[PDB]
């Protein structure tokens, strides 16, 4: 899990949620969420902060590094 | 509202995926003394909205077009989880110590012969009582299980989904998140103590 609050205001946060083969990038300066599905480039459209799958990723996913996120995960 | 590319091709396998996951669900449910709450195929507009919002317009990524719930007693939940795993399901086992909201239960995704995923959830009557509104819990558990669980429950039912709704709409840096999550964990913990 990646709880809402302190960390998101502290720095960029990168998230892996293997149950749905999805990753997220949080930019704390811009306040934006982007999504990157396994085997794909990052989607250009930002994600809404009340988005269902994003909040699932917070509850059940795990934090990863910027390099892991940018390298990406093979399509499942 | 934009129809996703390939949407109807995926949507048409949903009845066959439903039959498939419903067959395995009632097998496993009737094996361990439980029940299966079957549900209809996800409605068209909501399916499309979910594909566009969660999955950025790819309809092959949506996993709950067909779905059901297996309700079994608490100590059988794990047994059923292992059962779905042995059939190749992708399985998420949630314990209350990791989820910020303290929920517990099983979720699984099954790739059915029809070529789309089916969702099968598993939980105990106590957990469902705790999480869902009364109307919802009565459908999932049946009227008699609902009434049995409510009489022996040590906490008012139906608060869990409330905390989730308040927590979900918060911005990721909200000052309010931590207090709501704590209230949710304390609630589900009281349910599980008894």
């Amino acid at each position: 899990a990646i709880e809402k609050g302190e960390a998101f205001a502290r720095r960029d946060i990168y998230i892996d949620y293997d149950f749905e083969d999805v990753t997220y990038r949080w930019d704390h300066r811009q306040g934006t969420i982007h999504v990157r599905f396994y085997g794909e480039a990052e989607s250009p459209e930002p994600v809404e902060h009340d988005n269902r799958l994003f909040n699932d990723a917070l509850r059940f996913g795990r934090e990863i590094t910027r390099e892991e996120y940018e390298t990406g995960f093979p399509k499942g | 509202t934009q129809v996703p590319k390939g949407f109807e091709k995926v949507y048409g396998k949903a009845p066959a995926a439903k039959a498939e996951i419903d067959a395995v669900a009632d097998g496993l449910a009737a094996k361990h003394g439980g029940r299966v709450a079957k549900a209809p195929i996800k409605s068209r507009e909501r399916a499309m909205q979910k594909i566009n919002n969660d999955y950025k317009g790819d309809p092959t990524k949506i996993k709950d077009l067909a779905r059901n719930t297996i309700i079994v007693e608490g100590d059988k939940v794990n047994t059923v989880a292992a059962e779905l795993a042995n059939r190749g399901a992708k399985v998420k086992v949630i314990d209350g110590n990791a989820d910020p909201l303290g929920y517990s239960g099983v979720n699984s995704t099954m790739n059915t012969k029809a070529g789309i995923p089916g969702e099968i959830q598993v939980n105990s009557p106590e957990m469902i009582y705790a999480k869902e509104s009364e109307d919802m819990a009565r459908i999932l558990l049946g009227n008699d299980t609902y009434d049995a669980v409510a009489a022996k429950a040590g906490v008012p039912g139906g608060q869990g989904h409330k905390y989730y709704e308040d927590w979900r709409v918060l911005d990721p840096k909200s000052p309010e998140a931590q207090a709501i999550a704590e209230k949710s964990r304390a609630y589900y913990d009281a349910v599980r103590k008894g």
